[PDB]
């Protein structure tokens, strides 16, 4: 049963992380979709990469899954929008708008207006529900804590967000094992055994 | 509860 | 026989592309650096990838290791160059020449000179030894037979290329095989016993 | 009979168009704003050259200056505004969205946010009040006539559109006349002299 | 001859100096090709206004009508795509240098060659010749002076150069006289003739 | 008639 | 039809 | 003087 099969997906997160391979275990997480990393999230969301934040995500939730996650994308795609703006990138921060935040408009029409307009301002401080923001650092973290905050309401993250724990190298506990058990079913080795490969069953002669 | 699950500015 | 974590690595490979789970198979591929996937490679050089090319390569060498390697980097740029050009994105074609093609200077002095003319063509088929290029789908396809056996006969590509051939599966049997020795050192069993967990031995009491 | 500067500007006019100055004259026109030039304008209107529309109608009103001079202006810069957002040029669309449609929204606040809105929409022609529209050189067409109208009633080019009516060259026939008062004052006379320039007065020796 | 009315355009252009046109006597200057401004070919080449640099001119000279002409383009084109360079706009840049330099590489290859290599250094200041171009500002003013010599040298500007100096509004005193002439024509003049336009010879009775 | 000197769409 | 590492066009 | 250079 997947209950199973989910388990080792654990252990094989737990090998790459002490072998270290970095983006093999976020990638794991995200095309599995059995663990989501909060760490790995802030840490994406304070460089503002948004493209692998909302890669990331996708593995997990879609944006009209549930009021959680539609907030968790519209805060996400929001900020990318208001960065755009403050490099006075504006070909950017049209496409941004219509790619991007379009979705919403559908159940909030006077919003999108609303945001819409954001292009024309001088600074888009001058709307008086932005005028606090400073800056691009300062904006990331206070939308980040609201993230947080986000998705650990999220039912769709809710067994998701806690590693299980481990003793160190539990798979290669495990592997070593099935050597053990492979050689138990033998015939009359010493207690060598020499084991060959993890590829094939081992036995003593030949 | 208090997050505002609604969006705007 | 020699390493329990390089073969490990096999093993879970195989587990990760029966799961389906694509990207994690070729970041693992990358960042272990013991398999180097030809289809993999052809297949996104063909889709004109450059930047995922570049970042997978860069997982078994760097840019100057050996000629080799050398000559397979400078016409992977190469064909990035062509294309910036042949789209008339010249602001892109510069920034390839600068950031990407800057490092072959430094060998050849006179060919990069060559490189940047190309600029100043209406056509880079003027130049008689690119005369015979496009399109674009071609070319790639004649780059890539070429990039191929400068693979095939580099030095740190060399042993890496050929998968090992394993029973279906062969991480999940082994996984079985740890259960069931776990169970062997129980005293003793449930009629059928019951296997809770996997990160934690199993054990048998009423 | 009024100003001697005015008519005398008109001449000049006449001169340069003669000895084809094309660029002379309609700067001349602009700067002393004496004479608006329909043909002219219509020729930059057509040919989209919205710099240009512009700088000649500076030489005659501001953009505020009245009810007529602002639907032109507006109607112009919306024209500039569509065509930017048809040849997918965001950045452009923006940029004149800020430059040059902001001033009308002091009007129509509510006008302004709708032109705005425009730049989200697949085809600006899924707005109701622009399905009419398409493409560039037939609305340039549309909108001309209406400009012209426009222009026609707006009470500061009311009395400059009509050019006034002269035998060619009078700039030049005037410059004779005054070679012959120089020459018919000299003492004693040659019966057919040599001028020597136009730079100061003739006389004979 | 012409030579005449070649003087009756300095007249003009006098007028219109005076009336404040000052646009419109650069283009008059520009058509006619008759006087090149320095002041303000210098003001505007300070001014980085490369377009209408090189607009003004093309009303006196092409790019390849001798060495003088085709080293006056040169330059302002040198410094034209140097100045892109530094605010490391290089779309622009490359841009430059196939519109606006490619004419020169026929003649010579290796500088052309030389000067697109500019385009992947860190700073062009690290090729050795351009080692010492310290400013936007400064680079201008050095190659200002540069461009003064070779236009005074050029033999197709060497007699336009100067304005013929005359006494206040010329061409108001030459007007003046023709209203003169045309009233000593007339039978039964009143001692006081007033003259109702420019447009038609006046006359009295 | 009148001409129109609104501003709008139209 | 051997090595070829020439770095060129 | 003449001479085409930077
Ligand atoms: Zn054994
Ligand atoms: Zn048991
Ligand atoms: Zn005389
Ligand atoms: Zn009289």
């Amino acid at each position: 049963m997947s209950s199973l099969s989910r388990e080792l997906v654990f252990l094989i997160l737990q090998f790459l992380d002490e072998e270290k391979f970095k983006e093999t275990v976020h990638k794991l997480e995200q095309e599995s979709g059995f663990f989501f990393n909060m760490k790995y999230f802030e840490e994406k969301v304070h460089a503002g990469e948004w493209d692998e934040v909302e890669k990331y995500l996708s593995g997990f939730t879609k944006v009209d899954d549930n009021r959680y996650s539609m907030k968790i994308f519209f805060e996400i795609r929001k900020q990318k929008y208001l960065e755009a703006l403050d490099r006075h990138d504006r070909a950017k921060a049209v496409d941004i708008l219509v790619k991007d935040l379009k979705v919403f408009s559908t159940f909030n029409e006077e919003l999108y207006k609303e945001i819409t307009q954001l292009l024309t301002l001088e600074n888009f401080r001058e709307n008086e529900q932005l005028s606090k923001y400073g800056d691009t650092k300062s904006a990331r973290s206070i939308m980040l804590i609201e993230l947080k905050k986000l998705i650990e309401a999220n039912p769709l993250f809710r067994e998701k967000l806690v590693f299980p724990t481990l003793k160190a190298s539990r798979l290669r506990t495990l592997i070593n094992q099935s050597l053990n058990w492979q050689h138990q079913l033998c015939k009359n080795p010493r207690p060598n055994p020499d084991i060959k490969t993890l590829f094939t069953d081992h036995t003593c002669t030949p | 509860s208090e997050t505002e699950l609604d969006l705007a500015l």
